[PDB]
């Protein structure tokens, strides 16, 4: 249970696609209507 | 059980010393795509105002940072590539952009991050004086990789045979200048354009607008800002001594944990402020209300 | 003569903090114990062998380590392109003093790639002539000129006691050099002192580098019955060449903030054990680590 | 009853050797 | 040829890319060449 609570840590610092892997570090480069398509790339792989 | 931050700090680097961008529009010669120059602005502010005041360009498209954005941000290294090219070779300065001849010239990075910038050349660089001047290699036996300029000017050995210095058939000169005419049609007006790489890799930010430096505050988690790191958490001085390079620290998750200051030299802990749980301890609704 | 690489090769990728996590970083590294190649550029101490003199070219792969074994800072500076003659830039490196000063531009001494450091008669001391080889046309872009005066030869015979570590990867027109500084005791060969490499430089070159090339330092004292370069009896500065290559190691951080030591992923099959549990500490057991 | 918790001299031998900052990461992220 | 006869004012393509069409093979080609406005040139694109 340990190693497994400590590999879904790791999973946040995962590009999953988008340029970054921290949603202050797009919201503070790109614009909403374009932002948003990063934070979905990032949503889904954090939710999957 | 959220605590929302009380107040926004910011910290963008000390001085305001606007940033040569006059000269990098708004100049005299700019050396052809066989040859482009590289400006490196460094340690200034940018008040990219006038660069919306200075509202002129026919086509202005970046793939990294928004516009929107450009104002209230900082980059580390910025450099600028200001050059002239055809009516019809503005829409091929674009990564992954292959050109029938525009990577030969002058190719852009598929990781680019920056704003290029285009305007019509057509009162300063088409003039009766012919501007021959210009010139763009035509062909070479391999495409150049993005940010490689391949200035040398060799004979081409076209049609598999050794023209070494004679120009005949198959053995052509590279180098051939532009055919520009002055006051052409639209399609072949000389296009003004200059690039701007933002190297925004975490380093020790200079080149960026001024924004209200407030104090430093201990104990006390607000919407903090440093060059764009728009954290919330508590702030501390931190032990471990930090790195005399870069103002920015990681952990495991990737969300900041330690920095230092523009300014001061001072290190800073960050944390975010404190996080519990509420859970409503609730009897039946149907004998009370109380939880 | 070759010799293996006990702890080199290791370089901060991007400098951020990292405390005491066990990062995996893929760049262009130095695998471990590898064949690293000797150049002792002893003086010929005996009348039979060979003057023993080290400026070979060497080619350039996408990346390239380095290291000099010091003790009076005689080996100074390097040189790159893709065939150095007029038609490639060829960049170079200086270290008459204190002072780092640089260039660009393509000086063509094919014959000469050397450096003139005679004994200066007036107050005889070791002292430096000819920091100047350089025989044809600039026509160059790029600058530098650091000038922190401190003039220092200090000439001896102990122990090469100093070593500088350097990375020349160029990726994309963009020339980055890493740097750190080590005392080592060892006369012979690399000593098992472990650290990685700090940046200090970056400069955009453009250029497609396929080349390297060295400068050494060779004058000795007027006393010498002969000619001092054709005949020199002083010098005894090593440099070691190790061609990067395209690895994905582990580096391990550690309490205070420096990579302390790391692992191969194509070492040894243990290492590549260690690559997957993501850790120093295996286990008994079969582990499944690739295919 | 010499341990303030009423444990046994064999349930001590067994809470030493499990042994169950990284939880504040952990805590931090939710 | 093809990338030294380079006079082309708009250039697009929704399959392979130019940088992969000289390494590259096809079974069968159609040209459709004609002559339209100034402000058709845009308009022939899928689904335009």
């Amino acid at each position: 249970n340990a190693q497994a609570l400590n590999t879904l840590v790791k999973q946040l610092s995962s590009n999953f696609g988008a340029i970054s892997s921290v949603l202050n570090d797009i919201l503070s480069r790109l614009d909403p209507p374009e932002a948003e398509v990063q934070i979905d790339r990032l949503i889904t792989g954090r939710l999957q | 059980f959220r605590v929302q931050p009380t107040e926004s700090i910011v910290r963008f680097p000390n001085i305001t010393n606007l940033c040569p961008f006059g000269e990098v529009f708004n100049a005299t010669r700019f050396a052809s795509v066989y040859a482009w120059n590289r400006k490196r602005i460094s340690n200034c502010v940018a008040d990219y105002s006038v660069l919306y005041n200075s509202a002129s360009f026919s086509t202005f498209k970046c793939y990294g940072v928004s516009p929107t954005k450009l104002n209230d941000l900082c980059f580390t290294n910025v450099y600028a590539d200001s050059f002239v090219i055809r009516g019809d070779e503005v829409r091929q300065i674009a990564p992954g952009q292959t050109g029938k001849i525009a990577d030969y010239n002058y190719k852009l990075p598929d990781d680019f991050t920056g704003c290029v910038i285009a305007w019509n050349s057509n009162n300063l660089d088409s003039k009766v004086g012919g501007n021959y001047n210009y010139l763009y290699r035509l062909f070479r036996k391999s495409n150049l990789k993005p940010f490689e300029r391949d200035i040398s000017t060799e004979i081409y050995q076209a049609g598999s045979t050794p023209c070494n210095g004679v120009e005949g058939f198959n053995c052509y000169f590279p180098l051939q200048s532009y055919g520009f005419q002055p006051t052409n049609g639209v399609g072949y007006q000389p296009y003004r354009v200059v690039v701007l790489s933002f190297e925004l890799l975490h380093a020790p930010a200079t080149v960026c607008g001024p924004k209200k430096s407030t104090n430093l505050v201990k104990n006390k988690c607000v919407n903090f800002n440093f060059n764009g790191l728009t954290g919330t958490g508590v702030l501390t001085e931190s032990n471990k001594k930090f790195l005399p390079f870069q103002q920015f620290g990681r952990d495991i998750a990737d969300t900041t944990d330690a920095v230092r200051d523009p300014q001061t030299l001072e290190i800073l802990d960050i944390t975010p402020c404190s996080f519990g749980g509420v859970s409503v301890i609730t009897p039946g609704t149907n004998t009370s209300n109380q939880v | 003569a070759y010799t293996n690489s006990f702890t080199r090769g290791v370089y901060y990728p991007d400098k951020v903090f990292r405390s005491s996590v066990l990062h995996s970083t893929q760049d262009l590294f130095l695998p471990f114990f590898s064949n690293v190649t000797w150049f002792h550029a002893i003086h010929v101490s005996g009348t039979n062998g060979t003057k023993r003199f080290d400026n070979p070219v060497l080619p350039f792969n996408d990346g390239v380590y380095f290291a000099s074994t010091e003790k009076s800072n005689i080996i100074r500076g390097w040189i790159f392109g893709t065939t150095l003659d007029s038609k490639t830039q060829s960049l170079l490196i200086v270290n008459n003093a204190t002072n780092v000063v640089i260039k660009v531009c393509e000086f063509q001494f094919c014959n000469d790639p050397f450096l003139g450091v005679y004994y200066h008669k007036n107050n005889k001391s070791w002292m430096e002539s000819e920091f100047r080889v350089y025989s044809s046309a600039n026509n160059c872009t790029f600058e530098y000129v650091s000038q922190p005066f401190l003039m220092d030869l200090e000439g001896k015979q102990g122990n090469f006691k100093n070593l500088r570590e350097f990375v020349f990867k160029n990726i994309d027109g963009y020339f980055k050099i890493y740097s750190k500084h080590t005392p080592i005791n060892l006369v012979r060969d690399l000593p098992q002192g472990f650290s990685a490499l700090e940046p200090l430089v970056d400069l955009p070159i453009g250029i497609n580098i396929t080349r390297f090339q060295t400068l050494l330092a060779l004058h000795r004292s007027y006393l010498t019955p002969g000619d001092s370069s054709s005949g020199w009896t002083a010098g005894a500065a090593a440099y070691y060449v190790g061609y990067l290559q395209p690895r994905t190691f582990l580096l391990k951080y550690n309490e205070n903030g420096t990579i302390t030591d790391a692992v191969d992923c194509a070492l040894d099959p243990l290492s590549e054990t260690k690559c997957t549990l993501k850790s120093f500490t295996v286990e008994k057991g079969i582990y499944q680590t690739s295919n | 009853p010499s341990k303030p918790s009423k444990r046994s001299f064999i349930e001590d031998l067994l809470f030493n050797k499990v042994t169950l900052d990284l939880i504040c990461a952990q805590k931090f992220n939710g």
